[PDB]
């Protein structure tokens, strides 16, 4: 009954929210991640780093505010408040997207805190850690995106910045740049994210139109109760419903439910994978055979090509507005356009 | 910066005397802008017929003169081909057309100057946005 | 018989003080004009 | 003890978050940001 | 049974507060007629098209025939304040009536009267009610029919004369031409009840609806439903609300055609130009401007090898070329003028083009139903400037939107009703299972 | 169910409405006081609406050294005096 | 006995394999002719002049195309909104230059797909079951209209359409983001909401569940096969999962009523697909994203760029090159 022991039992109160030994890292981290985005969107500009406004002191709304990224020139510097850039000033700091390196880590640490909040909390409790597995599929996208990608780039510049149009442009930049979209891992996500919402929606309506008649009102609510022994509804009926309107249907609610947690995780890492490969300006691009007949061949045109000529159209009217440090001077005359427009 | 007097200084004529607007005065005519002008002119191009626009240069070189006050105010109710030659309040706003055009009705002759201001402003502010087109956007 | 201050009420406190003091400001910058 | 009834305190706060964020409407489409 | 959140559903079986319901309801509907014309009408600068203006009931007044006159210029805006008026007194008599059925009045209705009282399942009674509604559905299209014939006309677009407010004399009263209409395809150059382009047809129409209705109003009074209508339907007061939440979905489907293709009933001048009347519009303001330079429309060969101003429809018919190719089956009274038997034609063109036509459609172009949420008008990449959204993208976004849920709704109700109906509507008996005997599948 | 007092008995309390009515307003003047006073452009080093650009400049101010960019902004800021 | 009653007995009997039902009768025929139509000219159909311009595009994997590239391309831009049946053109050739495939194909899939929803409903109503999965499987079904027949009435074209492929889908949701900056819709947000959500919440109940499986097992077999087909009892422990959920957040922000939980479930990607596909069918109407270009001036009124004026740099660079050759005046209208 040392003081060790002390501590572990205060942290291990049954409170209204449970503070455990994670959460002295996940406490302060995801409060000054979260502190750090809110102060930043309020107040702080992007004008130095990028010549945007970005805070609603400037004029920006919900969607337009962001806490963007550093200037390039900071190459993958930390940032530190107390280091060589900013020298321990606090305005410079600001003005220089210390707060994109501020959010970034403590809430990395955040993260980590949480999924070790996951496994306390389970490890109390005498659950299985299922969730804090599942929950490797958001640590995994947000440190590929937001860590691993710029880290292969030449700074944090061309990571995410955080906010809602930001991050859109973070979207399109991928499509114009990286030709996400045509990435066999980018697809293996989308598939996990709309199969996710699919197993979801699906498997709530299932549940709530196969219910067993256990009370007595029209609000089929009240009829369950959190320690009863038997299935709410039937899976039975359940059963012979999908297998005559699809022809297949799941028999066992324990492959149903891990199915559940296996598609979405297993999308996300493998978005994850492929935007570590773009951290290399590694990309699925091109099909080469379709370059080759086209290039000799200028009767050739499909959707690939297509979509290629907006890539391109992207590229250059964009860049250079969304990389001011590269002084991308393009006039007029060398601007791809289509007719008319 | 800021909406200096420097700027808010434009010709008034073709002889070179020069009119300082007030705040008010722009803010009045970008308003009245957007009123009468903009549905074809937003940014300073002319949608229905791209190839002329509201560019100082592009005015100076109208026949008569439009990069001034006077020539402004007077193409708002006599507008004109860029040569001069044939008269186009038919077929454009203006003061003379106003039973045609009638968005010009209650438009008084200081309202004129706000708008001709406005319009020799702009280019001094937004530089080759003002009737660059999207290019510039 | 129930504590005043607990891990709870900081909690609360931690959120609710600063989102007021945002809501000021985000209120007095309505009125910022160019 | 359990004076103000639930229900008054709701509509209070209520109409105190219709106010606010009717200001930040409104602050779209005066000063800055509203494009003008 | 009921929660809160469902618990409109405790009025199903109470007439007298259900009653209150509905008519309060009816209230709110007036109400909003009233009070949105006051505040549109408060907010109305005659100076500036109605469309430049965020009005919609404005425009459905004037389509009616008050207060414009040639042009659609605006000439007295007091029926617009009558319109107001009205409709907002009205509300507070469906207000009051409403209230007082829903607080005061009896809770049920059949005890107090044989007559107003209803059960759902009485199918005779249920058909009375619709007989009577019917027949007030029938006076109302009569009611137009009025207007249009003896007491004042209508707002005519297609008017010699830029269009004008004009009496209909002569209502088609063709058959052949009337039902024409509703066999006629829903695909584009055919357009079903959506191409109906002339007064005479629309006021026509109504004249039939009026008596159909009226005469349906009468039969279902005098009769009960048939044997097979008695087994194919539920009879419910949930399926009857489910029947109408259809019949209201397919209508706001209707409606948001009605509105983004039909420039009669909808008249431009008022409601703005339609889309594919816009990209019209651009192509003529183009050739215009190009033909006054000297370009010859009809022999100038585009970058594709189409002609750059004029092109053939895939059945032969000369249009305007681009991208609007697709819009060659728009008709407005700017451009028919130019048309001859082979479409568009070029003498006409070269020769006969007007200054009048050449404004409307440089406004039309100007004006293209496109514009952002926060009604900044033009193309998606357009610079703030031009605060804009053209009526006719309201009317259709809105109503869509309505159309989807209701059917929703539908589904949502007549699904309801049938497992209420046969009983498992709160789920199923565990000591009956139906699928438990029954047979496996294999 | 695990000993701090429940969130509907405290709000509809006097005791709590007695404070808050003081502590809400204070927090949401301070907040006004820290943008009416100008305070949040000095701390932020947020640039005001007369302060993007020098008069005739549309050059963006860009940061573009690592270990000099405190001493670019400082000089972009003094660009403005 | 009689041969209709007998009919009508089959079509609706609980004992087919496959149910079949009024709904079925529709249903089988339009989607056999959908499937057996597309899948000949995903592998073999010749280019297809999309966009009215004699410019043909390549869609079927003969004529060069992989599966990723290969599409059935929407019929022209010179047809729009008429419809284009084998028996209006001269010959097959002449409609399959103009891409009447992809109309035969869209028609009798939304038709199918319609039936298909109506066919929920009415198995469900023949087992005795609560009806209305038909509803969750509404949202995906109004998704297919907005891009196969809501967007292309609205613009005029059915050459606007989505692609039947890979390829030309990403064509139509880069052309949409220029032409109607969905990214700043609200409706297309709400969408995102439904979707994400939809999957953490997948991952969540997933984990949950499994998290609180009842040890009915050795190390060395599956635990699925601690749960039988059919058995009574429920398989995991509702409590300790919320016992655990509650604390990982707080009690009262995790469910104890597994009916409202999965209704929860159910109900939150329903209504954010009905709230995306309703973008599509509005932004059909050209009711567009929300537009802050220029929106934040200086004091001299210099443009201040935000990250809406960054992206509006990627719209235009979609928008200017965008069916490149298609265009012959400055406004793309539609
Ligand atoms: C009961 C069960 C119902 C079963 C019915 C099944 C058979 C019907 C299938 C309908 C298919 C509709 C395709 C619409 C095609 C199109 O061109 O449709 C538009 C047509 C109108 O056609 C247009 O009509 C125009 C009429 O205007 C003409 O005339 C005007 C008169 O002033 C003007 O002059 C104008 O310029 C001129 O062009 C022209 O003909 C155009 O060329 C033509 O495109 O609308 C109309 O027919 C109106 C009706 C169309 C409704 C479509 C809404 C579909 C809603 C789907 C909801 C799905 C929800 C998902 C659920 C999950
Ligand atoms: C407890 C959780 C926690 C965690 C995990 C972090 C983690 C981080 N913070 Mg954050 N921070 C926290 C709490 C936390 N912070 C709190 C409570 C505050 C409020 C003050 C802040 C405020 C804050 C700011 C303002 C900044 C950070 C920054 C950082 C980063 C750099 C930290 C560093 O280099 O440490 C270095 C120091 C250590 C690792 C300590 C090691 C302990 C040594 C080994 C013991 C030495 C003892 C000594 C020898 C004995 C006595 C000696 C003698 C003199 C007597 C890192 C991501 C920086 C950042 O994000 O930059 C982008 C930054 O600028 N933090
Ligand atoms: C149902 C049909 C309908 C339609 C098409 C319109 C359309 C219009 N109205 Mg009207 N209006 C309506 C109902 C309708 N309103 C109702 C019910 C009210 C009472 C609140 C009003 C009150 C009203 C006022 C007070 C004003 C308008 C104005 C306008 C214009 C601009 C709309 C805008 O910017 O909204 C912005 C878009 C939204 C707020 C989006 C709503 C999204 C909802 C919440 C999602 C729906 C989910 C499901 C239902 C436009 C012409 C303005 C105008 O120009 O006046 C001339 C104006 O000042 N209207
Ligand atoms: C158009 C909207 C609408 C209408 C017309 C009704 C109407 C009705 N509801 Mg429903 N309800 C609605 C929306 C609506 N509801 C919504 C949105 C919800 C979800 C929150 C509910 C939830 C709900 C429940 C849970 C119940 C009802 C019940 C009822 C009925 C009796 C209520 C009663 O006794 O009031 C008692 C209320 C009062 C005495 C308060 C005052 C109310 C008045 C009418 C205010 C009017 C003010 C107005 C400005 C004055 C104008 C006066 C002038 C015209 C002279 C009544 C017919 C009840 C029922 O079925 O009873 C069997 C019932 O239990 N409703
Ligand atoms: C469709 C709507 C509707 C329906 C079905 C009913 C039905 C009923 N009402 Mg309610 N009521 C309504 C609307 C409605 N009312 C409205 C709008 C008001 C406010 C004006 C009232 C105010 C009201 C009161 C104060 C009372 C009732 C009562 C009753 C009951 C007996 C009425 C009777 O014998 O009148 C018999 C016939 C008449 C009175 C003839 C009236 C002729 C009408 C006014 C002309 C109709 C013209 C046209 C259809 C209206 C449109 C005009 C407009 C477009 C300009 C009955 C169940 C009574 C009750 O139940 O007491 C316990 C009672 O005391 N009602
Ligand atoms: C609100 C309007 C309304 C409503 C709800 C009803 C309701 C009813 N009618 Mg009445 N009816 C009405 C108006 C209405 N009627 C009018 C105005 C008339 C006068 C013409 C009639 C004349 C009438 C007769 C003569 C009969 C009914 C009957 C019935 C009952 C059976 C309905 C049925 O099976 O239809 C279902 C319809 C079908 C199964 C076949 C319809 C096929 C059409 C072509 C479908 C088209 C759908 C398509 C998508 C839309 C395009 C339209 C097309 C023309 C292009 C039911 C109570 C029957 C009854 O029992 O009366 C006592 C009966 O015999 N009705
Ligand atoms: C004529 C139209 C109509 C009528 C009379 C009914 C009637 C009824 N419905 Mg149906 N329903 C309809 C349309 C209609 N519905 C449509 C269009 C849908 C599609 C979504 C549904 C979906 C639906 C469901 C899912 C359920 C019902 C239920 C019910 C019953 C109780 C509903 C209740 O108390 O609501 C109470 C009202 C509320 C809880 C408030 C809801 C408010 C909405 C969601 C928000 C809209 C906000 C607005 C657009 C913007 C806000 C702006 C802000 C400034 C305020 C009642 C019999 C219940 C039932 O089956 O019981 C029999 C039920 O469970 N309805
Ligand atoms: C954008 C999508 C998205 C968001 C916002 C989100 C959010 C969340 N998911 C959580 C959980 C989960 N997510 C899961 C699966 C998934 N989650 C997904 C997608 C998302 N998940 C997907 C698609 C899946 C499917 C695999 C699981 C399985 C779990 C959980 O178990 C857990 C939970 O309890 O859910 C109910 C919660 C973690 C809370 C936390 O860490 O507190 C601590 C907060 C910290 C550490 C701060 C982090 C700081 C971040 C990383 C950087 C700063 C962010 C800014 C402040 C805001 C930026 C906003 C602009 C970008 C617009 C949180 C509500
Ligand atoms: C960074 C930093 C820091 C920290 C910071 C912090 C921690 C902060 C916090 C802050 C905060 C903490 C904030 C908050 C705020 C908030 C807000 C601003 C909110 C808002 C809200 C709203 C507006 C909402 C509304 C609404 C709507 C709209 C709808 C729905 C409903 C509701 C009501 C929700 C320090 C010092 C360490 C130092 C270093 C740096
Ligand atoms: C039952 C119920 C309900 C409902 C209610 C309702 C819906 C109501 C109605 C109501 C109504 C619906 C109302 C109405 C009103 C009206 C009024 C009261 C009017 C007024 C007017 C006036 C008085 C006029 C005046 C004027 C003139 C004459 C001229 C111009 C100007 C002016 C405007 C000034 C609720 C939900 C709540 C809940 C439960 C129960
Ligand atoms: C006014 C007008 C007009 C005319 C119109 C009319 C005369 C219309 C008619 C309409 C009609 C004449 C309609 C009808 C409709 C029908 C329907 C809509 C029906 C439906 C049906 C149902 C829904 C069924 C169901 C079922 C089945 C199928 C089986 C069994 C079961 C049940 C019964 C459920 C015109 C355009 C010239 C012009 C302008 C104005």
């Amino acid at each position: 009954r040392g003081w060790f022991d002390i501590l572990d039992d205060w942290l291990k109160r049954d409170r209204f929210v449970f503070v455990g030994w994670s959460g002295i890292l996940l406490f302060p981290c995801a409060y000054l991640a979260l502190g750090g985005w809110l102060t930043g969107t309020t107040f702080v500009t992007s004008w130095y780093t990028h010549g945007l406004a970005s805070s609603y002191l400037e004029g920006c709304n919900f969607l337009t505010v962001a806490v963007s990224t550093p200037a390039n020139s900071m190459g993958h510097s930390l940032l530190l408040l107390w280091g060589p850039e900013a020298q321990g000033d606090f305005t410079r700091w600001c003005q220089l997207g210390g707060l994109w390196t501020f959010i970034a880590l403590h809430g990395a640490f955040g993260l980590i805190g949480f999924m070790l909040r996951q496994f306390e909390i389970a490890r109390l409790v005498g659950v299985r850690p299922y969730n804090a597995i599942a929950f490797s599929a958001p640590i995994a996208v947000f440190v590929s995106v937001f860590l691993i990608y710029p880290l292969g780039q030449s700074s944090w510049f061309f990571a995410p910045s955080f906010g809602v149009a930001a991050i859109f442009r973070f979207l399109l930049f991928f499509q114009g740049f990286h030709n996400w979209t045509l990435n066999p891992f980018h697809m293996m996500g989308v598939a996990g994210v709309l199969g996710g919402a699919l197993l979801c929606a699906i498997h709530g309506a299932t549940v709530e139109n196969t219910l067993f008649q256990d009370g007595e009102g029209a609000s089929t609510f009240r009829a369950f109760n959190p320690t009863q022994a038997e299935e709410t509804y039937s899976m039975v009926t359940a059963n012979r419903f999908w297998s005559q309107i699809f022809g297949i249907a799941f028999s066992n609610k324990r492959w149903l439910h891990f199915f559940m947690l296996f598609v979405p995780v297993t999308g996300l890492w493998m978005s994850a994978i492929g935007v570590v490969g773009l951290a290399l300006n590694l990309r699925s691009y091109d099909f080469i055979s379709q370059e080759i007949r086209a290039a000799e061949d200028p009767e050739f045109e499909t959707f690939y090509t297509k979509n290629l000529l907006l890539n391109e159209g992207i590229r250059a009217w964009m860049a250079p507005q969304d990389q001011p440090h590269e002084n991308f001077v393009f006039p007029e005359e060398v601007l791809p356009r289509g007719n008319a427009l | 910066a800021e909406l200096t007097p420097e700027v808010l200084t434009v010709p008034l004529n073709s002889e070179g005397k020069t009119i300082t607007l007030t705040e008010k005065q722009y803010l009045e005519g970008k308003r009245l802008f957007q009123y009468a002008c903009a549905s074809c002119h937003v940014g300073g191009i002319t949608k229905t017929n791209p190839s002329l626009d509201l560019r100082t240069e592009t005015l100076a070189l109208a026949t008569p003169p439009r990069d001034n006050i006077e020539g402004l105010v007077d193409y708002m109710k006599n507008p004109t081909t860029y040569d001069g030659e044939q008269e186009i309040a038919e077929v454009h706003p203006s003061l003379r057309s106003a039973d045609i055009f009638p968005k010009m009705r209650n438009l008084t002759e200081k309202d004129l100057v706000a708008i001709a201001g406005h319009i020799l402003v702009e280019p001094k502010i937004l530089g080759d946005k003002w009737g660059g087109g999207k290019v510039y956007y | 018989s129930y504590p005043i201050f607990t891990v709870r009420w900081v909690a609360v406190h931690t959120l609710a003080v600063p989102t007021i003091f945002f809501l000021g400001a985000i209120a007095a910058m309505q009125f910022i004009q160019r | 003890g359990g004076r103000i009834p639930l229900w008054i305190v709701a509509t209070v706060a209520g109409m105190g978050v219709i106010v606010i964020v009717g200001l930040f409407f409104y602050g779209a489409y005066a000063g800055l940001g509203s494009s003008l | 049974g009921f929660a809160w959140w469902a618990g409109n559903a405790r009025l199903i079986n109470l007439s007298g507060k259900l009653l209150g319901a509905h008519v309060a309801h009816a209230g709110l509907i007036v109400f909003w007629a009233g009070a949105m014309t006051l505040f549109e009408l408060a907010h109305f600068i005659p100076e500036k098209p109605m469309y430049e203006q965020g009005l919609i009931l404005i425009p459905h007044i004037a389509t009616l025939g008050w207060g414009v006159g040639p042009g659609g210029e605006v000439v007295d805006t007091f029926p617009f304040f009558v319109v107001g008026v009205v409709h907002l007194i009205s509300s507070a008599v469906l207000g009051f009536g409403g209230v007082y059925h829903a607080i005061r009045g009896p809770e049920t209705l059949e005890e107090y009267s044989s007559f107003f009282g209803y059960d759902w399942k009485d199918k005779n009674k249920m058909t009375t009610i619709l007989g009577f509604h019917l027949i007030v559905l029938g006076i109302g299209a009569l009611l137009l029919v009025a207007k249009a014939m003896f007491f004042g006309g209508l707002y005519d677009t297609w008017a010699p004369g830029g269009g004008d407010v004009r009496v209909i004399t002569n209502p088609t009263l063709d058959p052949r031409v009337i039902f024409g209409y509703l066999l006629k395809s829903p695909f584009g150059g055919e357009g079903w009840i959506v191409s109906v382009n002339n007064l005479e047809d629309v006021v026509g129409g109504h004249i039939w609806i009026g008596l159909i209705c009226i005469a349906g109003g009468i039969w279902h009074i005098l009769t009960t439903p048939f044997g097979w209508a008695r087994r194919a339907f539920i009879w419910s007061g949930e399926a009857y609300l489910s029947y109408s939440l259809g019949a209201l979905s397919m209508m706001g489907f209707i409606a948001t055609c009605f509105v983004w293709f039909n420039n009669t009933v909808y008249p431009s001048e008022f409601y703005g130009p339609t889309g594919p009347e816009a990209s019209q519009a651009q192509a003529m303001t183009f050739l215009i401007r190009d033909q006054k330079l000297g370009a010859n429309v009809g022999s100038a060969q585009g970058p594709t090898g189409l002609g750059k101003y004029l092109m053939r429809s895939p059945t032969g018919e000369i249009i305007f070329g681009g991208e609007t190719m697709r819009f060659w089956d728009f008709r407005g009274p700017w451009l028919e003028p130019l048309r001859g038997p082979n479409g568009l034609d070029l003498n006409k063109i070269k020769n006969d083009i007007q200054p009048w036509q050449e404004r409307r459609a440089a406004e039309y172009m100007t004006h293209a139903p496109l514009g952002s949420l926060n009604s900044v008008g033009g193309v998606a990449t357009e610079i703030n400037s031009v605060n804009f959204v053209s009526p006719r993208s309201w009317l259709a976004t809105s109503h869509f939107v309505l159309a989807f849920f209701f059917l929703v709704g539908h589904l949502w109700h007549a699904g309801r009703a049938r497992a209420a109906a046969a009983g498992f509507e709160k789920g199923i008996d565990r000591e009956s299972e139906p699928v438990l005997s029954m047979p496996s599948l294999d | 169910t695990t000993g701090e007092r429940p969130f509907s008995d405290i709000i509809t309390s006097v005791r709590y409405w007695v404070i808050h009515s003081i502590t809400i307003p204070a927090l949401f003047i301070a907040g006004w006081l820290f943008v009416s006073t100008g305070l949040a452009y000095d701390v932020f080093g947020t640039p005001r609406p007369d302060s993007y650009y020098a008069q005739e400049q549309r050059s963006i101010p860009l940061v573009t050294d690592r270990f000099e960019a405190k001493q670019q902004v400082e000089t972009f800021l003094e660009q403005l005096k | 006995a009689n041969l209709w009653e007998r009919f009508c007995n089959w079509v609706t009997s609980t004992d087919n394999r496959l149910y079949v039902g009024w709904f079925g009768v529709i249903m089988i025929p339009t989607l056999l002719a959908a499937t057996i139509c597309f899948v000949i000219a995903f592998i073999a159909a010749p280019p297809v002049d999309i966009d009215g311009i004699r410019e043909p595009v390549s869609g079927s994997l003969l004529y060069g195309n992989n599966i990723i590239t290969g599409a059935v391309v929407p019929s022209s831009n010179a047809i729009g909104l008429h419809f284009y049946p084998i028996w209006e053109a001269a010959s097959l050739d002449e409609w399959l230059y103009n891409g009447g495939p992809y109309q035969l194909i869209i028609f009798h899939f939304l038709l199918g797909a319609s039936c298909y929803m109506g066919r929920q409903w009415e198995l469900s109503y023949r087992l005795g079951m609560r009806p209305w999965i038909c509803v969750a499987y509404s949202a995906p079904l109004a998704s297919a209209f907005a891009v196969f027949l809501i967007y292309p009435i609205g613009q005029g074209s059915f050459s606007d359409g989505m692609p039947l492929g890979i390829s030309g889908t990403f064509n139509f949701m880069i052309v949409f983001q220029a032409e109607h900056n969905i990214l700043m819709h609200p409706f297309h947000q709400l969408g995102v909401a439904g979707v994400f959500g939809g999957a953490l919440f997948c991952a969540m109940h997933g984990s949950l569940v499994t998290s609180s499986l009842i040890r009915e097992t050795t190390e060395t077999e599956s635990a699925n096969y601690g749960y039988k087909f059919g058995q009574e009892e429920e398989t995991y422990n509702i409590v300790a999962a919320h016992g655990y959920f509650g604390r990982l957040i707080f009690q009262y922000a995790s469910f104890n009523n597994s009916r409202s939980l999965h209704f929860f479930l159910a109900a939150w990607p329903v209504v954010g697909v009905w709230f995306t596909a309703l973008g599509i069918s509005t932004m059909a109407f050209n009711l567009n994203g929300f537009n802050f270009n220029h929106s934040v001036i200086d004091a001299k009124g210099n443009v201040i760029n935000t990250w809406a004026d960054i992206i509006n740099r990627a719209n235009l660079g979609m928008e200017v090159m965008h069916e490149r050759n298609a265009h012959n005046f400055p406004l793309d209208l539609a």
